[PDB]
């Protein structure tokens, strides 16, 4: 939603998704919105920086 | 909004993308077991459209039925009787591919109560089918309202009785014109149209 | 409106009809920013069905007639084929042409 | 009522009533209507022409009130406007003062000519009328109107 | 309405109408006329319809 | 099997039916227990009446639409012009029915007068403290009957200006048959063909 508004300046994305289709888009839709986005190794990774234990986005 | 989106992808199933992904997992669940329990649902979308919620007591069991038709048991084809069911082949087990799947895991997990299913994948061989159940023993559940009414006693074996989604079309119960047959219930209507009602004054 | 009598084109009983206002559910048909947006996004993503591919292919060649007799079979009725044809020229005219 | 029914009556002779001969077997003739082409033909030969085959036109889900149409005779007619307020009416209505006949509310389709009013005018209410039906009434003075 | 055409033959409009039978009641007719009939029954009908005209409902006796 | 000039009966009892045989000896001790359900209710309930408050409406069908008759609920229409709301509505006991429309003046009319008739014979009861009763009425059909509207004049004017009301609905069922080819007769001679020309 963030990037639906053009509201984010930067999102990650978790390169592990079990359904890979919970994110396959967001690079299409970073792509419209004109967002930069960067998908990053690790849900895992994404977890520690948000204190959860997976993450998919930030 | 995630979900609309993955709500929209979905429907695009012999897309490059997803022709892809269902290949590969068609492969996943091949190698697993027939019943066996999906750590979280490969449909979020379609789950939690169907009633799952991220939450404990909440599960996802995926389940594996066979294709096609059903063979009339009997030996041999030695049917006996008048030659119109002589029929053992093209023969069709009127609770779909769907239902069977939601039963047979509800049998397997008998305290879970199912709560509704929906499809993942097919091949030759196989539908399969992300079963969503739910435990009326376990608390988040019993307590909060939303959910509350699934432990109720009259809800155990939902799909057995044909009171999940599938069953009840498997029953034929919409309203209408093309539905008179069975709408109350198919061997009730029945069985109040082939009754003789007398009354006192006749 | 209503000519007043038992038997006719318009019939029957003359009154005050108007007016229901238009009950929320009717509309369903607006697109809406939403699913529009939505949906183009998720055009660039898978391509087109094989069949899809088949009828802009088929399209190009002997391409209508032809295409809804193709796309009667590979949908259903033939007023969904109207549809999917007429849409694969949207399609083929938009992206490929201009 | 047993003790009058004729089967008391018979006790004490061999057959019931059913003679010897012919013995009162279970269903000598089939049931129910059956050999209708064959052995009974005879009987539904006399007794129901018309009682094989199909003449006619379908009618898929016919609602029957499409075909409601009710008809009401001239001759009666008039048995629909009130009991009490009759006796003044058919002795002088005299024109634009006519005892109007809504056939409708009396649950009644068609006005329908059979018997003979009298000269006196009505205006009649109905949602159809025969041809003759409008020509007695008009004739008499008052007016069929539409609904 | 039948006892209505019986009186209006010919040289018996003042005579006695003896039914046996019912006399039921007929709103086909109007005009019914001043008369004497003996019948079995009438109905609440057509004994007050010929009572209206001046007649008399009479009984077998 | 068969017999003399007897009529073709259709009887229907070559299913086992003497198993599914209901008599409603009860019918009689049936009535018992609604009358005592019933009132059970109305002392549970305690001062409103057994039923909601239900409209007027036109029945349907050309058998029927003569007939007024009760409905079930009373459209967010004829509420909202009588002053309140369907969730109020449905706390004072008006049958409110959301999936009804208003097409004829002339009964909502019938209605929204009927509304504000109920809405000053009831009293409501102040959900505070006090509670003043004035007995039950039991039914809301009782103290507001659906009496029949009014299309009425016992005597009348009488205007014969040679309609011929048979020509009339004879013409009307004409023209309703051959609208269809003459709207195609429009198209072929008339247009097209005489647009070309």
């Amino acid at each position: 939603s963030l990037i639906e508004n053009k509201k984010a300046k930067l999102v990650l994305i978790a390169n592990d998704v079990d359904p890979i289709e919970l994110v396959i888009f967001l690079p299409a839709l970073c792509k419209k919105m004109g967002v930069p986005y960067a998908i990053v190794k690790g849900k895992a990774r994404l977890g520690t920086l948000v204190n959860q234990k997976t993450s998919a986005v930030a | 909004g995630a979900y609309k989106y993955l709500e929209e992808l979905q429907r695009k199933k012999q897309s490059d993308v997803l022709r892809f992904l269902q290949r590969v997992r068609v492969w996943e669940y091949r190698q697993k077991n027939v019943i066996h329990r999906a750590s979280r649902p490969t449909r979020p979308d379609k789950a939690r459209r169907l009633g799952y919620k991220a939450k404990q007591g909440f599960v996802i069991y995926r389940v594996r039925v066979r294709r096609g038709n059903r063979k009339r048991p009997v030996s041999k084809g030695a049917t006996y009787g008048k030659p119109t069911n002589q029929g053992v082949n093209q023969l069709k087990y009127q609770r779909s591919l769907r239902a069977t799947a939601e039963e047979r895991v509800g049998r397997r997990a008998a305290n879970l109560r199912v709560l509704n299913s929906y499809w993942i994948n097919q091949d030759s061989t196989y539908k399969y089918f992300e079963v969503i159940l739910v435990d009326p023993s376990h608390k988040a559940i019993r307590r909060d309202a939303k959910y509350n009414w699934i432990c109720n006693p009259v809800h155990k074996h939902r799909e057995a009785r044909g009171l999940t989604a599938t069953g009840k079309k498997s029953r034929g119960i919409n309203k209408g014109h093309k539905f008179h047959n069975t709408q109350a219930g198919r061997r009730k209507t029945w069985k109040r149209q082939n009754t003789l009602s007398l009354w006192r004054y006749r | 409106v209503k000519s007043g009598i038992a038997v006719g084109l318009n019939k029957g009983k003359k009154v005050n009809q108007l007016t229901p206002a238009p009950k929320i559910s009717y509309r369903k048909g607006a697109a809406s920013q939403r699913t529009t947006f939505v949906r183009s996004i998720v055009k660039e993503v898978a391509s087109l069905a094989p069949y899809e591919r088949r009828l802009i292919e088929l399209i190009r060649n002997a391409g209508e007639k032809r295409a809804r007799k193709v796309a009667k079979k590979r949908l259903g009725t033939f007023g969904r084929a109207k549809a999917k044809v007429e849409e694969m020229n949207e399609i083929i005219t938009a992206s490929r042409r201009h | 009522p047993t003790r009058l029914t004729k089967t008391r009556k018979h006790r004490g002779h061999v057959s019931a009533g059913k003679g010897r001969v012919g013995k009162h077997r279970k269903h000598p003739g089939g049931r129910g209507m059956a050999g209708g082409l064959h052995h009974h033909r005879t009987n539904l030969d006399k007794y129901h022409p018309g009682y094989f085959g199909k003449v006619g036109m379908r009618y898929f889900h016919k609602q029957q009130a499409h075909f409601w149409k009710p008809v009401l005779n001239l001759d009666k007619l008039w048995t629909l406007v009130p009991e009490e307020k009759r006796e003044e009416y058919l002795k002088s209505a005299s024109k634009s003062a006519a005892p109007v006949i809504d056939t409708l509310a009396a649950g009644y389709g068609k006005v329908l000519g059979k018997g003979r009013i009298p000269d006196v005018p009505v205006i009649v209410k109905a949602r159809f009328v025969s041809k003759l039906a409008e020509e007695k009434i008009k004739a008499a003075g008052g007016v069929v109107e539409l609904i | 309405s039948r006892i209505s055409r019986a009186l209006k033959q010919e040289g018996a409009a003042q005579k006695t109408i003896v039914v046996v039978g019912t006399v039921t009641d007929d709103n086909r007719i109007f005009e019914f006329p001043k008369t004497t009939v003996a019948a079995l029954r009438f109905t609440a009908g057509a004994k007050a319809k010929i009572l209206k005209a001046g007649g008399e409902a009479i009984t077998l006796d | 099997a068969i017999s003399k000039n007897l009529p073709i009966l259709k009887n229907h009892f070559r299913k086992h039916w003497q198993e599914r045989v209901k008599v409603h000896f009860d019918q009689a001790g049936k009535k018992v227990s609604r009358r005592h359900a019933r009132a059970s209710k109305a002392a549970k309930i305690a001062p409103r009446p057994l039923d909601l408050l239900r409209p007027v409406v036109r029945a349907p069908t050309v058998k029927y639409n003569r007939k007024v008759r009760a409905g079930r609920g009373f459209t967010l229409a004829e509420i909202k012009a009588a002053g309140l709301t369907p969730a109020y509505a449905r706390t004072i006991g008006i049958a409110v029915d959301h999936r009804r429309q208003n097409r004829n003046q002339e009964i909502l009319d019938l209605n929204i007068q009927r509304l504000k008739e109920y809405q000053s014979k009831i009293i409501v009861f102040p959900r505070k403290g006090k509670a003043p009763e004035a007995e039950q009425t039991l039914s809301a059909a009782a103290s507001f009957p659906i009496v029949q509207p009014v299309t009425d004049s016992e005597t009348r004017a009488v205007e014969d200006n040679g309609e011929s009301a048979y020509r009339t609905l004879r013409l009307a069922r004409s023209d309703k048959r051959y609208k269809g080819i003459r709207e195609k007769r429009a198209k072929d001679k008339a247009e097209a063909e005489a647009e070309k020309k």
